[PDB]
């Protein structure tokens, strides 16, 4: 799977905890991050929710191999076919 | 230390000059009632005064040169007459 950067609300939140270790995921740091990009809906969230994502997160950056971020790096806005390349080699 | 000025100028008596500053604090909710949120803390409501040659807010404060009526000395004719020593107690 290879997200995007610089995209939309999820794919930021999980582009920034890519190269974080893995124990190092706080459920306070996940609702941090969650509330300032999903600020239309920030205040719709509770705490069921919070720790079901905080989760699901953690289950998916744990398997580092199977995951890329895009980077978005802008400068010169290559390709999805340069990212796509590595995530699949 | 130093002020650069001797005497009492504008104030009471010499020394100190005893006075209580009381403040008033609430949450600040959103149109649902939950607490509005910022970035990591919430928002916070003080209840604050304007007088006509003040050109400023600043807190319902009085010298304690009254007892207990020293809010009442900032505050008889802000807050109340009867239901203000009420508040007081
Ligand atoms: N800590 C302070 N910070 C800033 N300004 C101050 C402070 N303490 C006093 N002042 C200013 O000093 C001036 C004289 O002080 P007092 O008159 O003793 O203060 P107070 O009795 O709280 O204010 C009386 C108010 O009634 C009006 O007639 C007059 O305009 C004044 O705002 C006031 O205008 C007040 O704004």
């Amino acid at each position: 799977c290879v997200v995007v950067e610089g995209s939309g609300r999820v794919a930021d939140v999980i582009a920034q905890v890519a190269n974080l270790p893995v124990s190092d995921i706080t459920i306070s740091l996940i609702q941090q991050k969650l509330s300032v990009f999903f600020q239309e809906m920030f205040e719709t969230f509770t705490e069921s929710r919070i720790v079901e994502w905080t989760k699901k997160i953690q289950d998916i950056v744990r398997r580092r191999q199977l995951l890329t971020v895009f980077r978005e790096g802008k400068d010169g806005q290559q390709d999805v076919d340069v990212a796509i390349l590595q995530a699949l080699l | 230390g130093r002020t650069g000025l001797r005497g009492r100028g504008s104030l009471s008596c010499f020394g100190p000059n005893h006075t209580l500053y009381p403040m008033v604090t609430r949450w600040r909710r959103n149109e649902d009632g939950a607490i509005c949120r910022k970035s990591i803390k919430k928002m916070l409501e003080v209840l604050v005064v304007k007088l006509p040659l003040s050109e400023h807010w600043a807190l319902p404060g009085g010298s304690r040169e009254p007892g207990e009526m020293l809010p009442r000395k900032l505050k008889r004719i802000l807050r109340q007459e009867h239901w203000p020593s009420f508040e007081n107690l």
